[PDB]
RNA sequence: GUGAACCGGAUUGCCGUCAGGAAAUUAGGUGCGCUUAGCAGUAUUCCCCACGCUGUGGG
């Protein structure tokens, strides 16, 4: 969908400085710091203008934390639940899958206000297994509809259907 | 004029029973069998049970009977219980010696008291078929077709689905009624109707059809069966074998698929009202030129507007829920909706309660704010 | 008529109701989870509560033979104990709930005398059925079945079910459940050859805030206790004591959940009506407030919107309210929903108790 | 003339009615399966209660061994999919393992009232038969079946009625095909709620309505649409508009 | 007014006692924001009313 294309864009052309204050404001809300919803607000509020469908601000502003802490890089086709099913495997079928899958299934009792941590160590065990591409647009579309079954439903059947290969 | 009427069968749960329940095992059918429709008729019309065999039952015995398959049921099973923590009937009397008064005679000096009453407890299985869809359409003369139609029109008694805590979920005489000649044209006549767009649908409807005896003579065929529905008394029942054959029919060669027609999911309004249309830029305009261009709360000239509330988004927009405010308090009140959740409402600069916070954000704007940044948008 | 309390709490993280797997129980309401404490436990955590000591006269328990063999000092009445359970018609023993000193003294007295196995039997059986004049079997109710199978067919068995006057639901979450897994390793304390990893096991707990639900009925506890009166009113006073100040004895030692509520709104009616779907929305914490305080202004959104709508005027309804020093108001913007806002639980006991009839406190500390 | 009421009620975790086996009663529609409390549970437990005790009444209206019983009540259905869990129960000693079940589940259910074999079996009495209507609206708006109520202390009050006057019957369970969703912004009964709604906005498109809500807390239709005829604030000013409507008569 | 009409699967139940994730890691190596600018010695000051062929009064 159009409109976020240009709000990942516009994320990927942050350099440093930018990327290190929104890294700071990590675990927090918007409204205490003013400088971190002035940048926020200048890398967002013309899209709004523009289109109407353009992301909101608490998903904007989540997805923003989450690109400055990691910094992967954009490319079709890297989506979550498929990196999440190529890496399970290769772990002992004992100990270690149950564990990995309970903190991947606890994002389904989790609202969005809520869901900072889980996704960084979600994002900081594919940093630990190598892996540098990761599909932000497909996350965005599915955040934003979050509260919705079919989305989740359609969240861990990717996962199944890239674990069993 | 039409010769043959249309009703149709639908409903959460329906059964239809057969022969083979003589005792607490009551089994259905997998159609709607014909003395099922003959009794809804009768109670349509408004006959007496008395009435039902005397020159009114083999009057409408008289017609053809046809069903039609949209989707058929899942064969579903409720468990029934009689006479909890009560006293039943039970049928000995003692014997009268004599066997000369006997029945009526004997009924007469029947007493409330003279019968005896047993607690127990009598458990039954009833079986019913889930989500299945009928059309029964009656061939006979246009005045009685006529007649039927306007008796089903407005029902005299209440109406049930075989058993009566089966309700209707669609009309009954929802189909006009129309002249074929045979019942295989006016069963393909009436369309097949959809629910929601994306959903199984059977690409064969079995239909059912009453045997035709041709010429004279013409022995019954090796494929058609027999079944006990055709009524001759209603109180007590008597009931009636009759012959029975099966055909098909494929759909989209003689029946059509009609469409949605309607809307299934719900869901909430639209928010998101869009500032680039231009009702909005309009409506803006005359709301700037109404507060003569100042500020609500600190009375500097006003460049942007707040929504005070959100209940019509985008193509209608009346402008008492806009305010003229500045930057300042326009990004002070924004400030304070971003962890709110009021969703409809918003923030009243009218309303006292919210100054001493939004001159204390305001006070923290002009502490904290760099206008560099703003400015040379990084 | 009846007597309803409304309850509020918010307990720490701990585990305090586990399946056989060693997870919290949990429940689907409105659509999404929640955390869920059963029943059975906070009634059995009451029953076994200090502040209902005085009033526990009665087991529920399978070793008879134990409690006839107790009452003796030498005198070998076990196997035959044992024998008249058996051909009594509990035989796996059944679970008996009748009162102590009844069944002690006459088990005693009767299964000493030198009689025939089937008259004692038939005076055990008797004094089994009859000996419902006890507490807890006129809160919690009673049902015992003699097994036929195996029953001498002799004797007979009479009338024992008791009829129970105290119904209370499960707690039930006011917001989302969310689920927490422990890992723990034990240690060794002297060095040596050690493990390889260490085996990790798991612990599963959680946190919420809770809405429970208390009714009482009156007139079947007085009903069932016989003539007597002060008697129910001592055991509804007691009982609210109790609930208001006493928790699950879960895995307390480690996880210490002696939290106490927030507040109790207390109600008197003719028709029982709970207030649970208060919170089929779920709760979503928001800056300003605390999850606490959301939850006791939804559940006055309800109470508000009931009371002005089901609301007959030759039968009409009052109630109290309470909270710790009146820190968290019902009615938060202007609704007066109770008409006796208290502070102190004593004072609502003593409110409650004048509601029911002329009785105080200590005057009916002898029964 | 039919009276035929419409009726959405939420209800907590409990098990009003089981089987033999003891499972929640369960039917199927929508190509999923659905929660069910029986119609002959709703007859025997809003009959012979005490609040309902308020020619003979109770014959005429339900009947017992040609009585032609005027009222009809339907199998009641969740407007979702069920969702059955088991609790593990231990006992105790105080000196095994089982599993008890359970589920919970919003329902709609369907009252229908004939008038004129209502007023044929009250002998041409015409006040004891709308007495006798009256009677059963506050008995069904206040009943719940007495089931596993000592443990699970399911007493929950409805949210929404709308009563109709049609020409013939026919339900709205068809508005219940698609199973509902909970979303963000809404919960389960003011979705279903909606859904009764763009049903009833449907028909007359493709009667009237008397319509209640608590204190008008979940109000019909999510816009100003005149779906129903008139929106009320209390049970018995819904009962007196009804009685209005049958004729001149006072409650 | 229909293998139909009348029709509760109901009563009993604590999952309660046992546990350190622990030992050890520099994010260091290089960069000019640089070339420019009177709030005044003028030749029409956006609109309106009144009086004469520029002087008052209001936006
Ligand atoms: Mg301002």
């Amino acid at each position: 969908n159009r409109g976020t294309v240009d709000f990942i864009a516009s994320l990927e052309n942050l350099k440093e400085g930018d990327l290190g204050i929104l890294r700071k404001l990590r675990g927090a809300r918007l409204d205490e710091k003013l400088p971190g919803f002035d940048l926020f607000s200048a890398l967002w509020w013309p899209l709004r203008q523009k289109n109407q469908r353009a992301p909101k601000r608490e998903v904007a502003w989540l997805i923003a934390k989450l690109f400055a802490e990691f910094r992967f890089e954009q490319r079709e086709g890297a989506t979550l639940p498929i990196l999440m099913g190529g890496i399970c495997r290769k772990l002992e079928p004992k100990k270690e899958l149950p564990r990995v899958l309970a903190r991947f299934d606890q994002l389904a009792s989790l609202d969005i206000m809520q869901m900072e941590e889980p996704l960084s160590v979600i994002m900081g065990i594919l940093r630990k297994h190598q892996q540098v591409c990761l599909d932000w647009v497909g996350l965005t579309d599915v955040l934003s509809f979050w509260e919705q079954e079919p989305v989740k439903r359609e969240w861990s059947d990717s996962f199944i259907k890239a674990y069993k290969i | 004029p039409p010769n043959t009427l249309f009703l149709r069968l639908e409903g959460a749960l329906q059964s239809w029973g057969s022969n083979e329940a003589k005792f607490a095992l009551r089994r259905t059918a997998d159609a709607p069998t014909k003395s099922g429709v003959l009794g809804l008729l009768c109670a349509a019309m408004g006959i007496g049970r008395a009435e039902a065999a005397d020159s009114w039952l083999p009057k409408l015995a008289n017609l053809r009977m046809g069903v039609r398959i949209d989707r058929p049921g899942i064969r579903w099973w409720d468990f029934h219980t009689v006479g909890a923590g009560q006293r039943m009937r039970m049928a000995e009397l003692k014997a009268p010696k004599k066997p000369s008064m006997v029945g009526a005679a004997l009924a007469e000096t029947l007493t409330p008291s003279k019968v005896k009453t047993r607690a127990e407890t009598l458990l039954s299985r009833r079986e019913y078929l889930a989500d299945a869809s009928f059309l029964v359409a009656l061939q006979g003369e246009p005045e009685l077709v006529a007649k039927l139609s306007a008796a089903l029109a407005k029902p005299v008694w209440a109406i049930y689905l075989g058993r009566k805590s089966c309700p209707p979920s669609r009309p009954v005489c929802e189909h006009p009624p129309g002249f074929y000649n045979t019942l295989e044209e006016a069963l393909s006549a009436v369309p097949l109707q959809k629910r929601w767009h994306n959903e199984p649908l059977p690409q064969i409807l079995p239909c059912v059809m009453d045997w035709i005896p041709g010429y004279d003579g013409e022995h019954a065929p090796d494929d058609a069966e027999i079944h006990y529905d055709l009524p001759v008394s209603f109180q007590p029942p008597r009931h009636l074998p009759r012959f029975v054959i099966r055909r098909e029919l494929v759909v989209g060669e003689d029946v059509q698929v009609s469409r949605e027609t309607g809307t299934s999911v719900w869901r909430p309004k639209g928010t998101r009202a869009d500032y680039n249309n231009s009702e909005y830029k309009k409506v803006r305009a005359e709301r700037l030129v109404m507060d003569h261009a100042a500020c609500m709360v600190c009375k500097a000239p006003a460049t942007t507007v707040q929504h005070v509330n959100y209940r019509r988004a985008g193509g209608k927009e009346i402008p008492e829920d806009l305010r003229a405010l500045c930057r300042l308090c326009h990004d002070a009140c924004t400030m304070l909706e971003y962890g709110s959740g009021m969703t409809t409402n918003r923030i009243d600069p009218c309303d006292p309660i919210w100054r001493e916070r939004i001159l204390a954000k305001r006070k923290e704007i002009v502490e904290f704010r760099s206008r560099g940044q703003r400015f040379r948008k990084m | 008529m009846l007597i309803e309390i409304h309850m509020i709490q918010n307990h720490s993280p701990a585990n305090l109701n586990r399946d056989d797997l060693g997870a919290p129980k949990t429940c689907y309401f409105g659509g999404v989870l929640r955390s869920r404490i059963s029943s059975q436990c906070i009634k059995r955590s009451i029953r076994t509560s200090n502040d209902f000591k005085a009033l526990l006269g009665g087991v529920r328990t399978r070793r008879l033979a134990d409690l006839i063999q107790q009452e003796a000092g030498e005198t070998e009445c076990w196997k035959k104990a044992q024998e008249i359970l058996n051909k009594c018609g509990f035989k796996t023993k059944m679970l008996v709930f009748m009162s102590k000193d009844k069944i002690k003294d006459l088990a005693r007295i009767v299964l000493d005398n030198s009689l025939g196995l089937t008259e004692a039997a038939q005076q055990v059986a008797n004094v089994i059925a009859q000996a419902t004049l006890a507490p807890d079997i006129a809160l919690c109710g009673r049902m015992l079945e003699p097994n036929d199978k195996d029953k001498d067919k002799k004797v007979k068995w009479s009338n024992t079910t008791v009829e129970a006057a105290l119904q209370v639901a499960h707690a039930i979450s006011t917001h989302i459940a969310r689920p927490e897994i422990d890992y723990f390793v034990a240690a060794d304390d002297v060095p040596g050859e050690d493990a390889g990893a260490g085996h990790i096991g798991e612990s599963m707990f959680a946190s919420a805030c809770f809405y429970k639900y208390f009714s009482i009925d009156w007139e079947q506890l007085v009903k069932n206790l016989k003539g007597d009166t002060n008697l129910a009113a001592h055991t509804v006073g007691a009982f609210l004591l109790a609930a208001a100040k006493t928790n699950p004895s879960g895995k307390q030692n480690s996880f210490a959940a002696h939290n106490y509520p927030d507040g109790i709104l207390v109600e008197f009616k003719n028709s029982p009506i709970s207030y649970a779907n208060a919170f089929v929305r779920p709760v979503s914490v928001v800056k300003e407030s605390d999850l606490v305080e959301q939850s006791i202004g939804q559940l006055s959104n309800y109470v508000n919107d009931i009371r002005l709508g089901y609301y007959d005027e030759q039968s009409p309804v009052i109630g109290f309210w309470f909270s710790p020093n009146n820190r968290y108001p019902l009615g938060y913007k202007h609704s007066k929903l109770a008409s006796r806002n208290i502070g102190n639980l004593n004072e609502l006991v003593g409110a409650v108790l004048d509601y029911i009839g002329g009785f105080k406190w200590e005057e009916v500390q002898k029964s």
